[PDB]
């Protein structure tokens, strides 16, 4: 699986937009959306939000968790804990990239938000590195990774799974 | 020895010993041969070159920049070490025998040892010239064509020892 | 040792990890098949000699040539199969009609296999729906935008957009067109997606 | 049928196979398929898409011409065809293959660095002629049974079935008085009486005091296997022999069915099931061959009238008239006399309209006929001479000398030159009379693999077009038109024939039936 | 099954087929339902007018859904081409009522692919072989899927006493409980029935 | 997507993959043996090869000739799998050059267990501990060597470890292209070179 595909799944997440156009309810296959009333918030999937923002048809509102105080608390909790902590969104990195790259004008203090999300990303990838090293050193049979996100797993998981396949075959080659 | 190469004096134009001459893979006797067409074109090239000292140092088609050529040489040197193909080695073997026989017969006809020798070092010189030509192309082996170009270059350097 | 000519086929394919297709090594294939023929003739002579004459010491060298024959078979079959894998990737990475500079590298039987594979794939694609099937060769990357801006790299002929509407693909001309219409030409290198 | 759904389904059918139709192509396709419904439409689409993919497609995008050809083939239109069934190929149109030694494969010149052939060749090309002749004979030679044994093929080692090969440069060395040397090389009288051998590696003297020569007519510029021993810069010949000849079956089994012969077909025409059928669609498929047809003589014209009378029943597919068309080739006189000849021939042909519409008429001019006669491959007879015959007999083709005729699966080479006399005068060793001279000549031609196995001043050739004179692989017919003697011979599934010279054969000539490859004598001497 | 949950099940199958080492059991109902949904929506937009925002939004959702379907079928076809003799032998061996790893279209494609490959090998080299060696079974030549491959997963239905088998030493074995929403890294051979029954999602 | 993928190496399993080029090249590597009975007609290669002869021949051929009764030949380990080099690996696995000590170190070692040597357990444990020792350096180098010359990092690695290194590098490059937005562009395939 590619990072673009993980972004494709991340684009299904719901975000709130303020349209500058009028449109009645539209019945999409994945779920009806709207009605789109000018100047009023409406919740839509992230791909449609980014598309309308690109076409100058709405203002994006940040999610409730894109807040400097909340993100600082989450970052400090992540650095304080040893296990992966529950993240505000299951696709927080991709949400941050899309929303801040396309709507930094709408989202206040986007620099702080981006830096805090990067801090959490660095901490959690370091934790994943430690988990992989502990797995291979202790010859564990399985691991528990409850609060990892899909992008975090996808970044390093192909290498880790291939290495563990090799390790399993090496430790089991005396089967008779 | 006499400033210009003097064809009447022959081998006296070279003062280098045979032992140090044998260590050179290729020896050019680059004579300056007068010719009006070459002289005209050369003078035009020189004058345009002197005029081109002001034109922003622009690059030329079908050419590698000096820095890029330098880095490419370093890359090819560290990466590729070629060898000779078997049939190419057979070709080089046969041509070496013919060349050595020619050198011996020339020395016998002159009744004087030639200044420039033809030895096993010259054989290995042809070998490593072919390997250099292959290393330009990052090929693990030197083909019969690479050995042919090596023989051509060494033949230019051997006409220069006739 | 016997096997080295077969190993040259293997080393030829292993020295190109990028998946591009070298020229078919017809001469090497002929040589390894000739070697197998000679080995089999010797093995048959020796084995019938041993069995008819009651001579027992031949059996180790019988097994030697038998294993050598099986080795030759494994090498050539692996060579052909990996070439098939490289050829099969061309239909998806480039398209149906391969360029002649690449088609010159393929054997005639390889082109036969490729045409049969293309017909089977098109039959499978047609059978996925009631009418017109589903062209699964398209949509190779996730979709980002409904329309894209494309730039013509090759001086090229008229390209139909829809029925009477068409665009001339002259070099350096730049069009704004649907992604699903432009995907194949971008993958073939006729068009360059920009932004 | 609904045009919108027909267009959508046709575009989808091509798209699923990975093909794009231009606007003209899809429009024409919808017009062609408008008369078809769902009981047949999809099968029709699959069939015509297969017909498209069979063609030499250069890209995924399809012009209207390709789909035109495809749907016309789907609609047949090839019934009782002459295209694909009978082709005349000029010598300049023959494909220029080159044998690559490292690949051990014949490559067309577009896939190589080789330049296009032209009359004003480079100094390299003059050498390239003989170098390529050696190359073809060399790769021919090393595939014979003389090749070295396989890995422990015999418990003691063997010297290549006692025919192990070497080049000249190898023996110029340590091999003095080695009693089993065999070398492939060209015979040359490099000094008068002091013959030499040459190959692409070098040269050596030939002491041919004993020849022990196999049957074949040896000349200067013949390539031979010289078997002997080397001493004092002299190769002491024990025996001379030509390289063994291949059948085309062997050559195409080795190299695949490459169309060495040329023409529209991508593969060798000898391997095609449809063409195998179309060859035998007429049981008496038949051709007629003549030479030196002196139509500046009233006698030749009147006897031609009688020959058309004799072959009014069962007329040929084509009459082949080889050159030296004139008693008196002596310039302006003969330019006008050949105009008169072709006017009278058109009169005669119109006096037999059944033969006019049943048979073609092709002309292969000789060295003495007007124009660039003296250098090969000769261009056709001058168009200003042909012009009235072009418009009055459209069923005719003036062509080069030599020319390559293809009839379905069979290969015919036509060449006008009096070459037996040239060969015997340039002979190095007067042959044994126990074998007839046309058999000697045909064996020499087939083994040397060339129509002109003689020096360049004996057989003037445009240097870059020397490949067109090459006889490789062996064809079905060698129509060597020569004054010497009309004859028929055979070797390596070829029938090598001479129609003679029509004024000197007593107006005898030859007939050929490709449906069974039989040859008959037009013995019409009292006609 | 509402269409939103149909698309959700499609994406579940897409992920599971991405990360499973073997070819998973076919989902012909999902494929047919998504195909008819795409056909219906394309027909509706064909009826609608151009320069309309809702038409463009519906087209974008159609592009996303068709991408998921095309990628899922492409991955299944990759697995079929990679393991054609083994999936064909599995279909031959399949008991009645056991779900098939191949749709009818996929089965036809697999049979055509195997016949084409065998004929190619025959014509190119295997008729030229010695008489005893002209036959080779692709069931032995082509490798099998590696069911011991490690996979990430996320569970959707709680499981208990799942046996974790570290290596050939039986006495090192232990058992775990997969709590709802937890994520694990484990060999596929220990969780094949779970992913087949939908108890777990591979990630 | 539908990109070309080589037949995967099965060298670490009970038997190697038939169609794997890597396994074929691995099994080509030579292996010392002692012949247990004289073999006629093979003196041209090493007329009979006498009994008790020491030979080095390919691993595929050793496996073919080897029957567990040890009737035709006895199979001996290469030096790199014997106790001294196992101790060298036990010292520090990161410094040994497994590219020079046979490019398919793990695959050759795993297939070397087929001959039922008395020290099969020691060989297996040495391979496992070597991989465990080298894993962390392989992981860090592959996942952190971004956009630079990887020659010095990849030089001392055997082919299996080189495959792992390329997997890690591919993941790193994919994520970096995503983060810098270059993953969104539709591009021509590698075959545009032609």
């Amino acid at each position: 699986m590619d990072a673009a595909e993980v972004e494709f799944l991340a684009e299904k997440e719901l975000v709130t937009i303020i349209p500058n156009f009028s449109l009645d309810k539209i019945y999409l296959i994945g779920g009806d959306l709207g009605p789109f009333n000018p100047g009023l918030p409406v919740e839509v999937p992230l791909w449609l939000a980014i598309n309308l923002k690109q076409r100058q048809k709405c203002r994006l509102l940040p999610p409730e968790w894109m807040d400097v105080e909340k993100l600082e608390k989450m970052r400090d909790h992540e650095r304080k804990e040893e296990t992966f902590t529950p993240m505000p969104s299951p696709y927080y990195m991709e949400l941050t990239k899309l929303l801040l790259n396309h709507a930094s004008d709408n989202i206040p203090k986007a620099d702080e938000i981006r830096t805090l999300v990067k801090d959490m990303w660095d901490t959690r990838i370091a934790k994943l590195r430690v988990s992989a090293d502990s797995f291979v050193r202790q010859q564990e049979a399985h691991a528990k990774l409850d609060n990892l996100t899909l992008m975090e797993i996808n970044t390093s998981g192909t290498f880790l799974t291939q290495a563990l396949n090799h390790m399993y075959k090496l430790r089991t080659n005396l089967q008779p | 020895v006499f400033g210009r190469w003097d064809e009447t004096k022959g081998e006296d134009n070279i003062d280098f010993m045979p032992t140090i001459l044998s260590r050179f893979d290729m020896i050019f006797i680059v004579k300056d041969e007068h010719n009006e067409e070459r002289d005209v074109m050369l003078a035009k090239h020189v004058i345009t070159l002197h005029v081109s000292a002001l034109t922003q140092t622009q690059a030329v088609e079908g050419e590698i920049d000096l820095a890029k050529l330098k880095k490419f040489i370093a890359y090819c040197r560290v990466k590729c070490g070629p060898r000779l193909s078997a049939e190419a080695a057979e070709k080089l073997k046969n041509r070496y025998i013919i060349m050595r026989s020619g050198a011996r017969q020339h020395e016998r006809d002159s009744d004087r040892r030639s200044s420039i020798p033809i030895t096993v070092r010259q054989l290995e010189a042809i070998v490593r010239i072919a390997e250099a030509l292959s290393k330009m192309k990052l090929q693990p082996f030197a083909t019969e064509a690479d050995v042919e170009e090596a023989l051509r270059l060494f033949q230019v350097s051997t006409l220069d020892a006739a | 040792m016997f096997c080295e000519k077969a190993m040259e086929l293997i080393r030829e394919l292993h020295r190109a990890p990028e998946g591009q297709l070298p020229a078919f090594n017809e001469d090497g294939l002929r040589q390894v098949l000739e070697e197998m023929k000679a080995l089999y003739e010797q093995n048959q002579s020796d084995v019938n000699e041993a069995k008819s004459g009651g001579r027992s010491d031949l059996i180790p060298t019988i097994k030697f040539r038998h294993c050598s024959l099986l080795r030759n078979r494994r090498c050539t079959v692996a060579y052909l199969y990996d070439r098939l894998l490289r050829i099969r990737a061309l239909r998806w990475e480039y398209g149906s009609v391969l360029p002649n500079a690449l088609r010159f590298h393929m054997a005639a039987e390889e082109m036969e296999w490729f045409n049969n594979y293309k017909r089977s794939l098109a039959t499978y694609m047609r059978s996925l729906g009631g009418d017109e099937g589903l062209d699964i060769t398209q949509d190779m990357k996730p979709p980002k935008s409904l329309y894209i801006e494309v730039r013509c790299l090759k001086d090229y002929g008229e390209f139909e957009v829809d029925d009477g509407t068409s665009v001339l693909l002259k070099k350096n001309s730049q069009h704004f067109l649907p992604r699903w219409k432009c995907e194949q030409l971008i993958r073939q290198g006729v068009l360059e997606h920009i932004l | 049928m609904a045009p919108e759904r027909l267009r959508s389904r046709a575009l989808s059918a091509f798209k699923l196979r990975g093909l794009l139709l231009r606007g003209e192509a899809i429009k024409y396709l919808t017009e062609a398929l408008q008369s078809i419904s769902e009981l047949e439409l999809e099968d029709k689409l699959e069939k015509i898409i297969n017909a498209v993919e069979k063609q030499p497609l250069s890209s995924n995008m399809i012009e209207r011409s390709v789909v035109e050809a495809a749907v016309q083939e789907c609609s047949q239109s090839v019934d009782e065809t002459i295209e694909h069934v009978f082709n005349i190929i000029g010598a300049f149109d023959i494909p220029r293959f080159v044998y690559n030694s490292e690949r051990k494969k014949f490559l067309p010149l577009l896939m190589t660095n080789h330049p296009a052939p032209n009359l004003f060749g480079t100094p390299r090309d003059k050498a390239e002629m003989f170098r390529e002749r050696y190359t073809i004979l060399h790769q021919r030679t090393h595939r014979h049974e003389l090749f070295t044994p396989p890995v422990i093929g015999s418990h003691p080692d063997e010297s290549g079935s006692k025919f192990q090969l070497k080049t000249i440069e190898t023996l110029l060395g340590s091999t003095t008085k080695i009693g089993d040397a065999i070398v492939l090389g060209m015979i040359t009288q490099l000094k008068e009486g002091k013959f030499f051998l040459e190959d692409p590696t070098g040269t050596v003297q030939l002491d041919l005091s004993k020849a022990q020569f196999h049957s074949g007519l040896y000349t200067e510029a013949c390539f031979v296997l010289a078997e002997g021993w080397f001493e004092d810069q002299v190769f002491h010949v024990n025996a001379f022999g030509f390289p063994p000849t291949e059948p085309s079956s062997t050559t195409r089994a080795y190299y695949g069915n490459i169309n060495f012969f040329g023409g529209p077909s991508n593969t060798s025409v000898k391997t095609s099931a449809k063409l195998k059928q179309l060859e035998e669609e007429n049981k008496d498929a038949m051709f007629v061959f003549l030479s030196d047809v002196w139509l500046d003589q009233v006698e030749v014209l009147e006897k031609l009238r009688i020959m058309f009378a004799g072959y009014s029943p069962a007329p040929p597919t084509c009459f082949i008239l080889c050159g030296n068309f004139s008693s008196a080739p002596y310039g302006k006189n003969q330019v006008q006399a050949l105009k008169d000849s072709l006017k009278t021939l058109a009169d005669i042909i119109c006096e037999y309209p059944d033969i006019h519409q049943s048979s073609r008429f092709v002309f292969v001019p000789g060295p003495e006929d007007p124009g660039f006669g003296s250098i090969l491959p000769r261009p056709p007879l001058a168009e200003s001479i042909t012009n009235e015959f072009r418009q009055r007999v459209p069923f005719s083709v003036f062509t080069t000398n030599p020319c390559r005729i293809q009839y379905c699966t069979q290969e015919i080479t036509v060449f006008r030159e009096d070459l037996v006399n040239k060969m015997c005068r340039n002979c190095v060793r007067f042959p044994s009379s126990n074998l007839a001279i046309p058999n000697h000549f045909v064996k020499t031609i087939l083994s040397q693999g060339h129509l002109t196995p003689l020096p360049l001043y004996v057989c003037p050739v445009y240097w870059a077009y020397d490949y067109a004179l090459r006889v490789y692989p062996v064809p079905d017919l060698l129509v060597i038109a020569d004054k010497y003697d009309p004859f028929t011979t055979t070797n390596t599934e070829c029938l090598c024939i001479n129609p003679g010279s029509f004024p000197r054969s007593g107006f005898s000539f030859k007939v050929f039936y490709p449906s069974n490859k039989t040859v008959e004598d037009s013995k019409l001497q009292g006609f | 099954l509402t269409p939103a949950e149909l698309i959700e099940r499609l994406e579940q199958a897409w992920m599971n087929e991405k990360f499973a080492p073997e070819l998973l059991e076919s989902k012909p109902e999902i494929v047919e339902c998504v195909m008819e949904q795409l056909e219906h929506m394309e027909e509706n937009l064909r009826r609608a007018k151009r320069e309309d925002l809702k038409v463009s939004i519906h087209q974008m959702e159609m592009e996303r859904i068709r991408y998921v379907l095309s990628s899922y079928l492409r991955c299944r076809l990759m697995k079929i081409e990679k393991f054609f003799p083994h999936v064909l032998e599995k279909e031959k061996t399949r008991p009645e009522g056991e779900p098939s790893s191949l749709s009818p279209e996929e089965l036809a494609f697999a049979r055509e692919f195997m016949a084409n490959t065998e004929s190619y090998l025959k014509n190119v080299a295997l008729k030229h072989m010695p008489p005893n060696l002209q036959k080779v079974d692709l069931f032995r030549a082509v490798p099998k899927p590696d069911l011991d491959s490690y996979v990430f997963l996320r569970v959707r239905e709680r499981q208990e006493n799942i046996l974790v088998e570290p290596d050939t030493d039986e006495q090192r074995d232990y058992v775990i409980d997969l709590e709802k929403g937890s994520q694990h890294l484990i060999r596929y051979k220990t969780i094949a029935p779970l992913v087949a029954s939908g108890a777990v999602q591979l990630i | 997507s539908e990109a070309y993928f080589r037949v995967e190496s099965g060298a670490l399993g009970p038997e190697e993959n038939f169609l794997s080029l890597d396994d074929i090249l691995m099994s080509h590597e030579k292996l010392p043996v002692r012949t247990e009975t004289a073999m006629p007609r093979l003196g041209a290669f090493f007329n009979a090869v006498p009994q008790g002869s020491k030979l080095e021949l390919p691993l595929w051929l050793a496996k073919g000739l080897f029957d567990n009764k040890r009737r035709i030949l006895s199979v001996e380990l290469p030096k790199i799998y014997q106790e001294g080099w196992r101790t060298v690996f036990s010292a520090d696995p990161n410094v040994v050059d497994l590219h020079k000590m046979g490019p398919h170190f793990y695959g050759f070692g795993s297939q070397l267990l087929h001959f039922d040597s008395p020290e099969n357990a020691d060989i297996s444990q040495s391979l496992l501990q070597t991989f465990i020792g080298r894993f962390r350096r392989i992981m860090d180098s592959s996942q952190n060597a971004y956009n630079e010359d990887t020659s010095a990092l990849v030089a001392r690695l055997d082919e299996m470890e080189r495959g792992l290194f390329q997997t890690g590098q591919k993941g790193l490059n994919d994520f970096q292209c995503w983060e810098k937005g270059q993953a969104s562009q539709i591009t021509a395939s590698n075959l545009v070179q032609n």
